[PDB]
């Protein structure tokens, strides 16, 4: 289920609200107020969690692909390769992370 | 221009490089297919000197 | 010019390091609770590891 | 002169792809193709040299 | 002498070979055909015959690209040089060394 | 052939938030953190 149902998950704060939040507002201003030379900052944990809707697929997809020369010529002094670059259907490439 | 340099003994190159724009936009339509568009200037392809 | 015909080897060093596995689905980090253990805790049921 | 030499023997071409949800890499290939939202560059030293 | 269990200074990192991951006795983690030997992660091969090592080394592709990943989110986008506030002292990229 | 040459490769023009779809912007603004798409457009700049 969603975390937020279970609660001692919010109770030690491993999912939920932020630290700005769910504190008390006059601690809060408080500790905005005299951040200069008493600071409260790091008695409290903000938790992250990550989105787990529509980010990666579960079907069977390699991270890394090969590609066989198609065709190759030579010669006295420099050659020349040819290949077939393939990209199949719901993909994108970037082709900063291509190299022979 | 003129440039007056030290001189030297040996066949030497001045290499110059005017700043100017260039820039490239790509589009794809539809699947498969890749077109381009280049433009530089103030030296324009095919107007270079 | 006399030089001897000759094999090549080569290896690695690295110290200082844990060797680390992160339990995500795109081995990113992008955030603390990895979406696998909210996974795992929506399927609620239990496994044996090797 | 000095009898360097070099014999190349094969070539592979490698290739990496983020394992994007279906749904969104659809998506997001259908928006990349309306032509207001070409894709733009410019050289870094951007000249013309004689 | 020293010792690594509690102040943390490592040197025998170089001495494995490959681990492998079940769960539930045929469940093979991370599956889904993923890696380019999907059954198990692989960190340096003895003897390549299919062009598998990087860097002038003997580390599998692979396991540079996991690496990477886990340290920095760099690897899906062309890799370079992480910037030095992400890459501390304890990191990876800063003690990776090859030889030959 | 709608445009004018400076104003089409972006030299001179509308920044990038101005030139494209809403839903692109959206997008990026969504997923800046893992996979950028900040780099691969223009931002033309004045004097």
């Amino acid at each position: 289920a969603t975390p937020s149902m279970m609660p001692q998950w919010s109770y030690m704060h491993i999912s939920g609200q932020d630290a700005s939040e769910y504190l008390s507002p006059g601690l809060v201003q408080f500790a905005r107020a005299t951040e200069t030379y008493f600071s409260l900052n790091n008695k409290f944990r903000n938790p992250t969690v990550a989105p787990t809707h529509d980010v990666t697929t579960d079907r069977s997809q390699r991270l890394t692909l090969r590609f066989i020369p198609v065709d190759r010529e030579d010669t006295a002094y420099s050659y020349k390769a040819r290949f077939t670059l393939a990209v199949g259907d719901n993909r994108v490439l970037d082709m900063a992370s291509t190299y022979f | 221009m003129t440039f007056e340099v030290d001189p030297m003994d040996e066949p030497t190159l001045l290499y110059v490089l005017f700043e100017v724009f260039d820039v490239v936009r790509v589009h794809r339509p539809h699947r498969g297919v890749i077109e381009t568009v280049y433009l530089r200037t103030p030296f324009s392809a095919g107007n270079a000197t | 010019k006399t030089a001897v015909d000759s094999i090549t080897q080569k290896k690695f060093l690295c110290d200082r390091t844990l060797w680390r596995i992160p339990f995500s689905s795109n081995f990113m980090s992008m955030g603390a609770l990895t979406d696998l253990g909210q996974n795992l805790l929506y399927a609620n049921s239990a496994h044996a590891l090797d | 002169v000095d009898g360097a030499s070099i014999k190349f023997d094969s070539i592979c071409l490698y290739a990496t792809f983020f394992p994007m949800a279906h749904n969104t890499a659809s998506t997001l290939e259908a928006m990349l193709r309306n032509d207001t939202n070409d894709q733009s560059f410019n050289d870094y030293l951007s000249a013309a040299n004689m | 002498g020293s010792i690594p269990y509690l102040d943390g200074t490592f040197y025998l990192n170089h001495t494995f070979k490959k681990v492998a991951i079940t769960f539930d006795s045929s469940v093979s983690w991370p599956g889904n055909d993923r890696l380019l030997t999907p059954n198990e992660f692989e960190i340096k091969r003895s003897v390549d015959g299919e062009g598998y090592n990087v860097a002038q080394c003997n580390m599998t592709k692979d396991w540079f690209l996991v690496q990477m990943l886990a340290n920095y989110n760099i690897g899906y986008q062309g890799f370079y040089i992480p910037e030095s506030y992400k890459d501390r002292m304890y990191s990876f990229f800063r003690n990776f060394q090859p030889m030959s």
